[PDB]
């Protein structure tokens, strides 16, 4: 999260890199979750309280 | 039910055995159209995560 440094290293533009940087942060990372996401309830109680 | 103008006559087969043959106009002023309401459900289902 060192913009500065990053500004000064890619010579680019002053805050109209934040689109670029949202257009990098719409891109789904970790793709192959998407296929199945069930999960199941897995709980047990030992001691109730009403 | 609706009071349906019916005519009793073969019409070219389109009513052959036990088939009816409706006019567009009933299909125009949306006699027999039928609402129908479903439901859908979901639940939280806390988990030990």
């Amino acid at each position: 999260h060192d913009f500065r440094t990053l500004m000064r290293v890619t010579r680019l533009k002053e805050e109209v890199l934040k689109e670029a940087v949202n257009l990098i942060q719409s891109l789904d990372p970790r793709p192959g979750q998407s296929i199945q996401t069930s999960e199941p309830e897995y709980v047990i109680p030992d001691v109730l309280v009403r | 039910g609706q009071n349906m103008r019916v005519a009793f006559m073969p019409w070219n087969g389109y009513n052959f055995e036990d088939s009816i043959l409706v006019s567009e106009r009933v299909v125009q002023e949306d006699r027999f159209t039928t609402i129908h309401i479903q439901e859908l459900a979901c639940v939280s289902r806390d988990t030990k995560l």
